[PDB]
């Protein structure tokens, strides 16, 4: 069992982000690289060897993208969503995660 | 002011015999509205519409559906009429009259210390015998005989106000139904709603009406220099526009050089020109679309001597797609020769009442049609439109279920006597309400002889007597003379499907309204 | 079975958990059933005399 | 009437429509909404317990 | 001087009396709809919507109540829906009578906790008695227990026909949806049976569909409306022109590139729709939508495409047809895959006409052979009640299959308790014998109410029933009179085992437990304080 606060979604910085598409093939490049980023995150999770994820509720960023959920389904990883900031101390002592 | 400790505050409750009999009285009130709209001697009812219009009709459903009630039981009888209007055609007036009588005889039994479950049980058993009898007295139909189908439909429009011009209504409906007998995959259907369109233009007389072998739309030419008459056009149907539109993005084009502003404008013009070239690769004569046509598109198509229609509705393009066999194409780059509606007939832009109409008619083998009505005013056109909409429905019933039952009351009498002969061996408490159903069936021939002003004593006694003999079993009411003539000579036959539905709905209507012992009113829902 | 019963059950559990807490804080008990009230009434009277 | 195992429970309905059944004196007093400034001291007393 | 709370204080006999009346006011409603001889209720709301039903839980949830003691009985019915499935009438009748008789005891200076203790003791003993006086499991009766149970429940509803037309559809629909699982759990998920309504033909022309009835239409009138030996593509993404994301902008400095970048918005879409068809898919089912551009490709390809269906419906189709739900693109850093091997099957997919409406049927499905039932009524009023009645019957049969034990109906179980419990009261009768006896006497409200609603003899018909159940217990000759109930159509006793009148054991074991506890809670509301409402602040 793992406890993740990292948002398994598209990359985003604290600064305002804008990506410019100024060519034909550039549009495909934006879509392809984003899919690779999210898949790479799931690959890290599977290589560690977890079975069940506890996902902490996020406000500003999507906690889990639809693409990431599909990838995690293929990895046979069970996901519990919407763990509150008030649940963390109790969960950590009970299960033993960090 | 201290409130009272109550439950269900500001509500009302009624229970007991006041409800058991009250609901029946409500059903009777509905039944009396259209009681005189059954036979061939009906009179017209003029209703003032809450929206400011006027509705003049003698159709049982068109009358009741516009009558608003407050009583929660009267609403049920109105819904029975609205339901029948969608399942069958002329199975309307006789269902409200019959259902009312079945409740009427129930009122007598509820006062005779009979449990509601005994009345309901017996009525359901009677239905099984009423339906069984109808299937035994049926008449086979050879639906390929043009004269049989003419005789059937001529009877079905006799009651309605269109009967004055029966020599026109019969042919209009019979042909329209045949044209929409369309089969593409392995399933036969007769569609008289999506492809049997009825259009009406005030002016002229009913003798000017016809069935159009094709379609018509209330549109003029896109451009005055386009052809207004084409003998045999190649018709292509489009879904897309012929304009330049922004894409679904946040497009921002940086204009920095003197040539950039006007170069963008040139590409906007070239884009429209290029896609307008794509839509003539099929060598069309007529291009019909649904969205705007740019000025450049109007110029280009004019130069190609192509006639265009600007803004046709999706339902109209779906209809012509079957008349001409064209496929609607949503991308000019994927046009195929197989998309062209070949076999089309004449294109003519006509002027009727200072308004232009586009006709595409005389098609080789259309699978869709339009009925064009003319008349003194919108009032007679509304009556004719409604009656033709019914005239097409009776054809579907026979074409899908080719069995008739003698009409004019002969069916209802034969079934009442079939119930009577079986009732002799009931030998139980249900024997009484079982016989009552047989008596309730009489309300139909009783109404028919009343509408013509004839005696209710001499005709009913004589008719009941004639059905005691095994020689004919098809004696009914002559609604024009006021006497009794066997149906083998009158020739008035009705679809089996309408008679089967009439009994099924009438009995179940009574079952619902006899089960209510309490009414509670005044609550809110979330 | 009912929300009213469940809410009262929550309170009943809390009280019982606190009774044990009291025994942990002060590892001594007395007889209930009115014992300290009768004993106080008698001995306090003798004090006041 | 809420002392001992032979006591009874109370129901209180507030001004919003939230109805509760309880025995615990602390949860009774919090819902009674006593106004008098002298008797309200009993509510603070129960908080200490 | 007085309590300084700004509300009202009422204690003692004032609230104790009001609590019983509030319970009786609700019981006075449901007592009239007990047994196969009950009659339907009509409820009308403020705006004019009319509802007709004989379901006790529907009626009570629709009727507004104020007193908190009446809300408890409304919740009590909701417990039966979750725990039992058909017991939504008698659970309130029993509970209200326990309150009435309990009031008569405590007014004699009997402490409320003496009555409560007796009620809990007698209730536990009553359950012990029932579990020792059962009839039979579902192995000796076979199908008979399933048709009998289905007809027993339906006898109280508008579809209570004497024949087996409905009973066969109920039992067969439940048996056709058997799913195995670990540790011997033969699941019957009756919630997967799709029930449809139509104001059309009579009750006797209802359809039993092998497969799934999908409440949608094909739409564009150029697609095939009948496909035989179909491959079904169940997916959950939209088929439309591809939009740019909010965080990505298209900023162009070379006008020559305007056409390629703009055009890509439609090309990237059509590349995908060709590949879900290149696998041989015949019926494409999406919970999203298909725009006018994309509809062309299904028509030209000769494919069926159904849009805007519910996610709960597509998941049931995919499981019944063996398809996997695909929402995106994947398969080991593949750009476009569409999982060609994950298509489902059906022998036939056809759109039919169901009395001036359109319905898509997916027949036989070849994986799980799910079920749907299309009900036919004369009007909307009948159709709504028929749906509820079918649901009840499906649930009762489920309970029979899960809990392989039946008890007699007709009041036989309550009559048996009305004798055993009275004798029990004489064994442990020190102080609670009044509460035990009243608990037992409260049970007779069921055979009493049944006789009244049937317009049959009251005090003589039920008394005769009790004589038969008495002899079975005071003359131990194995007379086997414990399975006798009332025949409300003749006014005579009958053997419910030979008559086939069976109810699941749990319908009565659970009702006694929940009805008793609900009354005990209400019997502890002697004091009530009500505060002034806050309306305008």
């Amino acid at each position: 069992i793992g406890l993740i606060q990292f948002c398994l979604s598209a990359p985003k910085t604290d600064m305002d982000n804008q990506i410019v598409v100024s060519d034909y093939a550039q549009m495909d490049r934006v879509l392809r690289e984003e899919r690779a980023y999210i898949l790479n995150l799931v690959k890290q999770i599977k290589k560690t060897g977890c079975n069940v994820l506890l996902i902490q509720k996020s406000i500003l960023r999507d906690a889990l993208s639809d693409l990431a959920l599909h990838f995690l389904n293929k990895m046979k990883i069970m996901v519990i969503k919407d763990i509150e900031r008030e649940d963390i101390e109790f969960i950590c002592k009970t299960i033993g995660t960090k | 002011h201290r409130p009272v400790l109550v439950l269900s505050q500001n509500t009302k409750r009624e229970s007991g015999r006041k409800v058991q009999s009250g609901n029946i009285n409500a059903a009777k009130t509905i039944a009396d509205i259209i009681r005189t709209c059954l036979g061939p001697k009906s009179m017209m009812k003029m209703l003032l519409d809450p929206m400011g219009g006027i509705v003049m009709t003698n159709d049982g459903n068109a009358i009741l559906r516009e009558i608003q009630v407050q009583h929660p039981a009267a609403k049920s009888m109105i819904e029975i009429s609205r339901t029948q209007d969608e399942e069958v055609g002329d199975g309307t007036t006789s269902v409200i009259i019959l259902a009312g009588e079945m409740l009427s005889v129930a009122e007598h039994f509820l006062e005779q210390q009979m449990h509601p479950t005994v009345v309901i049980s017996a009525y359901r058993k009677a239905l099984d015998d009423m339906i069984s009898t109808l299937k035994k007295i049926s008449i086979p139909v050879d639906i390929s005989d043009s004269d049989m189908m003419l005789n059937i439909i001529n009877s079905s429009i006799t009651t309605k106000a269109i009967s004055r011009w029966s020599s026109l209504a019969c042919n209009i409906a019979l042909d329209a139904v045949k044209m929409v007998q369309f089969e593409e995959n392995g399933r036969k259907e007769i569609d008289i709603k999506k492809y049997a369109r009825v259009e009406k233009i005030p002016g002229g007389i009913i003798e000017d009406s016809c069935v159009l072998r094709g379609v018509m739309i209330n549109k003029d030419v896109t451009h005055p220099r386009m052809r207004r008459y084409i003998k045999n056009p190649r018709i292509v149907l489009l879904d897309s526009s012929l304009e330049y539109k922004k894409g679904e993005s946040q497009t921002d084009i940086e204009i920095t050089r003197e040539e950039d502003f006007t170069r963008i404008l040139q590409m906007e013009e070239e884009y429209i020109q290029q896609l307008c070239e794509d839509i003539i690769q099929l060598k069309p004569d007529v291009v019909i679309t649904e969205k705007g046509i740019s000025d450049l598109a109007q110029h280009y198509l004019m130069r190609a001597n192509i006639t265009a229609i600007r803004r046709v509705r999706k339902t109209d393009n779906n209809r012509i797609a079957r008349a001409c066999g064209a496929r609607i194409v949503s991308r000019p780059e994927e046009l195929r020769e197989d998309d062209v509606g070949t076999g089309a007939g004449l294109l003519e832009i006509k002027k009727i009442g200072d308004e232009y109409f586009t006709f595409i008619t005389d098609c080789k083998d259309p699978k869709a049609c339009t009925i064009l009505l003319r008349g003194a005013s919108k009032e007679i056109l509304s009556e004719v439109e409604r009656n033709l909409q019914d005239a097409m429905q009776v054809c579907r019933n026979v074409l899908l279920d080719p069995q008739l039952v003698p009409g004019g009351g002969a069916s209802e009498m034969a079934v009442a006597h079939a119930l009577t002969e079986k009732s002799k061996a009931m030998t139980g408490v249900e024997q009484w309400p079982y016989r009552a159903v047989a008596q309730a069936l009489e309300v139909i021939p009783r109404t028919l002889i009343q509408n013509c002003g004839a005696s209710t004593i001499r005709l009913l006694t004589s008719l009941r007597a004639k059905h005691t003999q095994e020689n004919c079993e098809t004696w009914g009411v002559n609604g024009e003379t006021g006497t009794l003539v066997d149906m083998k000579e009158l020739g008035i036959w009705e679809p089996l499907a309408v008679k089967l539905q009439t009994y099924k709905t009438a009995v179940e209507t009574a079952v619902l309204l006899l089960r209510i012992d309490d009414i509670v009113s005044g609550h809110k829902k979330k | 079975s009912n929300k009213l019963v469940i809410e009262e059950a929550e309170r009943s559990i809390h009280d019982a958990l606190c009774v044990i807490r009291c025994l942990v804080k002060k590892r001594a008990l007395i007889a209930g059933g009115g014992a300290p009230e009768i004993e106080l009434a008698l001995r306090l009277t003798e004090y006041s005399r | 009437t809420s002392l001992g195992p032979k006591g009874m429970d109370k129901m209180i309905q507030d001004g919003k429509g939230d109805v509760t059944i309880t025995n615990d004196g602390a949860t009774i007093l919090k819902q009674m909404q006593v106004l008098h400034p002298a008797a309200r001291m009993l509510v603070e007393l129960s908080k200490a317990q | 001087g007085p309590l300084s709370v700004f509300g009202d204080r009422s204690t003692g006999e004032t609230i104790r009396s009001q609590n019983v009346m509030a319970a009786a006011s609700i019981a006075n409603i449901v007592k009239s709809s007990l047994g196969p001889v009950g009659l339907d209720k009509m409820l009308v709301d403020d705006i004019g919507d009319v509802t007709i039903t004989n379901d006790g839980a529907t009626i009570l949830k629709l009727l507004e109540v104020e007193h908190p003691a009446a809300k408890v009985l409304c919740e009590l019915a909701d417990l039966q829906d979750k725990e039992v499935g058909d017991g939504t009438t008698s659970v309130v009748i029993i509970a209200a009578e326990l309150l009435k008789n309990a009031d008569e005891l405590v007014k004699q200076k009997i402490h409320p906790t003496s009555v409560i203790s007796g009620y809990r003791l007698a209730c536990k003993e009553a359950v012990r008695y029932i579990n020792e006086n059962l009839i039979v499991n579902t192995d000796e009766l076979g199908r008979d227990c399933l048709i009998n149970a289905a007809k027993t429940s339906m006898s109280s509803k508008i579809i209570g026909i004497n024949g087996d037309f409905f009973a066969n559809m109920v039992v067969d629909a439940v048996l056709a949806i058997k799913y195995t699982d670990i540790r011997g759990q033969p699941r019957y998920p009756v919630n997967s049976v799709n029930i449809l309504k139509a104001h059309g033909r009579s009750q006797m022309e209802s359809m039993l569909i092998s497969g799934y009835a999908l409440n949608c239409v094909v739409g564009s009138q150029g697609m095939p409306k009948r496909i035989v030996n179909a491959k079904i593509a169940c997916l959950d993404f939209s088929l439309q022109k591809t939009k740019m994301k909010l965080g990505v902008q298209v900023v162009i400095t070379d006008p020559e590139k305007l056409d390629q970048i703009r055009q890509r918005e439609s090309d990237i879409t059509k590349e995908r729709i060709q590949k879900i068809l290149a696998t041989g898919a015949n019926v494409i089912l999406t919970t999203g939508g298909i725009d006018d551009m994309c509809l062309k490709y299904f028509v030209e390809a000769g494919a069926m495409a159904v849009r805007r269906v519910l996610k709960r419906d597509l998941k049931r189709i995919a499981k019944a047809s063996g398809a996997t739900i695909l929402s995106t693109l994947a398969n080991l850093e593949g750009e476009e895959t569409f999982e060609a091997a994950m298509l489902g099957q059906a022998e036939e997919v056809v759109q039919e006409r169901i009395c001036d409406d359109e319905l898509i049927l997916i027949k036989n499905t070849k994986a799980r052979t799910s079920a749907s039932i299309i009900l036919r009524g004369a009007n909307d009023f009948m159709c709504d009640e028929m749906e509820r009645s079918l649901h009840d019957a499906l649930c009762v049969v489920k309970r029979v299959l899960e809990s392989k034990s039946v008890v007699p109906g007709g009041g036989a179980v309550e009559a048996a308790l009305s004798i055993y419990l009275e004798n029990y009261a004489t064994s442990m009768g020190s102080r609670e014998q009044l509460a035990i006896a009243e608990f037992a006497r409260s049970l007779l409200v069921i055979p009493n109410t049944l006789a009244v609603n049937a317009a049959q003899d009251s005090t003589d018909l039920v008394a005769k029933l009790r004589a038969f159940h008495n002899e079975a217990q005071v003359n131990p000759e194995r007379k086997n009179l414990k399975w006798i109930g009332l025949d409300l159509s003749n006014g005579k006793p009958r053997d419910n085992k030979q008559a086939g009148v069976f109810e699941p054991t749990i319908v009565k074991v659970k009702s006694l437990k929940f009805a008793t506890e609900a009354a005990i809670t209400i019997l502890r509301i002697d004091d009530l304080i009500k505060l002034h409402p806050e309306s305008k602040d």
